[PDB]
């Protein structure tokens, strides 16, 4: 009821996989020009979701 | 100046170019989603 949060996906990301590749980083990557490092306050995300 | 609410002005643009990625980039912007596009595509 409260939501199973404990599993996780990539909502956003900078490459495709290649297969069988896992990639479990958590680091913030850009999705736009602003370098926006350990924020998501404009044109990044965190990765997973 | 701005349309006010209630008093909208959806502006036709057609047969020109603009750079999207300028829009959605530059730092004097607040937000910004885009829905089934994307503003790299410009």
């Amino acid at each position: 009821v409260g939501g199973n949060y404990n599993y996780l996906y990539r909502l956003f990301r900078k490459s495709n996989l290649k297969p069988f590749e896992r990639d479990i980083s958590t680091e913030i990557y850009q999705a736009g020009s602003t370098p926006c490092n350990g924020v998501e306050g404009f044109n990044c995300y965190f990765p997973l979701q | 100046r701005f349309a006010s609410v209630y008093a909208w002005n959806r502006k036709r643009i057609s047969n020109c170019v603009a750079d999207y990625s300028v829009l959605y980039n530059s730092a004097s912007f607040s937000t910004f989603k885009c829905y089934g596009v994307s503003p790299t595509k410009l």
